[PDB]
C-alpha cells in the first residue's frame, strides 16, 4: 500500500 | 541525476525574517507523489524537521514551529521556499532540503548539502548611525586583520594534518 | 507526543577493519502495517546526507555491502563491517512513523595503507577546512555589514 503523504 | 540546492542570505540580523530557497532538478515538483521537506541543524545540535510540501500544494509543518513557518513552491522554476519569521540565535543553522517520492516506505531519496545561516549577534542599527564615519571605518579596517589571524590558525591546523598522509603517499 | 530518537554513541573512535555498530532507540513504536519507517544516513562533510538503510533493514542502491540494518519496534543498529577508509563520516537515523519527523542526534565515526585511501583521506581534509573558514567568515560578515549599512546610509 503506497504512503502518498504522510502515514496515515 | 537529481540536485537540490539551497540557497539563503548567509547572515541576518535577530528579528528579521529569513528567506530561503530550493532550487532542484532532474524531476518536477508537479509529478504525482513528489514532496519536498525543509530540515535543519541548529548549531551543536541534531537535526530538526521544519516543513514539507507535495505535488498538490498539501503542506505540513513541525507543530513546535508552525506560526513561525511558511513553506511554498514555484513548479515553473524548479524552487521550493521557506520563510522563517523574527529570527534569533537558535536559528542559527546549515538548513537542508530533501525530496521524498511516493512508496510503501517514507524516507529521503535525496539531499542537497545544505546551506549555513548565521543569525548575527550585536549591532544596534541606531547605534552605529550615531557613530562617526572615521569611527566605522577605524572599526571596519580593524576586523579584517583580526579574521585573517584566525584563519591561518585554521589553514596552519590543517597542513599539519596533511603532512603524516603527504608523507606515507 | 513527538517520536523522540535517541542515538548513540555520539562519538565512535574504530580501528580500521573493526566493526561498528551504532544504535537509535524511539521512544515509541515506529511499525506501520508491515513495514518499519526508520531511515539511516550517512553525511560526509560538505556533501549531501547520503541515504544508506530505509524500512530498517533495507539497503539502498550504491551502498556498499558492508552496511547492513536490523532491529523492531523501538530499537534499530547501523552495522559497518568492516570499517574502511571511506566509512569515515557523521551518521544519523530518522522515524517517519508520525508527523513531525525526528532525526537521530548523530554519530561522528573517526579512525584511531593504500594510496587510494591515503588520497581520500588527503582529499577529505579540504571540506572540512572550508567550513571552519566559512564559519569565520561569517561571523565577520556579521560585524562588517552593520558598519558598511552605516556608512552608506551616511
Amino acid at each position: 500500500m503506497p504512503i502518498w503523504k504522510f502515514p496515515d | 541525476q537529481v540536485t537540490l540546492k539551497e540557497s539563503g542570505p548567509g547572515i541576518l540580523q535577530p528579528s528579521q525574517t529569513l528567506s530561503l530557497t530550493c532550487s532542484f532538478s532532474g524531476f518536477s515538483l508537479s509529478t504525482s507523489g513528489m514532496g519536498v521537506s525543509w530540515i535543519r541543524q541548529p548549531s551543536g545540535k541534531g537535526l530538526e524537521w521544519l516543513a514539507h510540501i507535495f505535488w498538490d500544494d498539501d503542506k505540513r509543518y513541525n507543530p513546535s514551529l508552525k506560526s513561525r513557518l511558511t513553506i511554498s513552491k514555484d513548479t515553473s522554476r524548479n524552487k521550493v521556499f521557506l520563510k522563517i519569521t523574527s529570527v534569533d540565535t537558535a536559528d542559527t543553522a546549515t538548513y537542508y532540503c530533501a525530496r521524498r517520492v511516493v512508496a510503501t516506505d517514507w524516507y529521503f531519496d535525496v539531499w542537497g548539502a545544505g546551506t549555513t545561516v548565521t543569525v548575527c549577534s550585536g549591532s544596534d542599527y541606531e547605534f552605529l548611525k550615531s557613530w562617526t564615519v572615521e569611527d566605522l571605518q577605524k572599526r571596519l579596517l580593524a576586523l579584517d586583520p583580526m579574521m585573517e589571524q584566525e584563519i591561518e590558525e585554521i589553514r596552519q591546523k590543517y597542513q599539519s594534518k596533511r603532512q603524516p598522509i603527504l608523507d606515507a603517499i | 507526543r513527538d517520536i523522540v530518537l535517541t542515538q548513540s554513541p555520539a562519538s565512535l573512535a574504530v580501528s580500521l577493519g573493526q566493526r561498528a555498530t551504532i544504535s537509535c532507540r524511539a521512544s515509541e513504536s515506529v511499525e506501520y502495517y508491515g513495514t518499519t519507517l526508520m531511515q539511516w544516513y550517512q553525511q560526509k562533510p560538505g556533501q549531501p546526507p547520503k541515504l544508506l538503510i530505509y524500512a530498517a533493514s533495507k539497503v539502498e542502491s550504491g551502498v556498499p555491502a558492508r552496511f547492513s540494518g536490523s532491529g523492531s519496534g523501538t530499537d534499530f543498529s547501523l552495522n559497518i563491517h568492516p570499517v574502511e577508509e571511506d566509512d569515515v563520516a557523521m551518521y544519523f537515523c530518522q522515524q517517519s512513523r508520525k508527523v513531525p519527523l525526528t532525526f537521530g542526534a548523530g554519530t561522528k565515526l573517526e579512525l584511531k595503507w593504500t594510496v587510494e585511501d591515503l588520497q581520500k583521506r588527503l582529499l577529505a581534509l579540504d571540506p572540512m577546512m572550508e567550513q571552519e573558514i566559512e564559519e569565520i567568515r561569517q561571523k565577520y560578515q556579521c560585524k562588517r555589514q552593520p558598519i558598511l549599512d552605516a556608512i552608506e546610509a551616511k
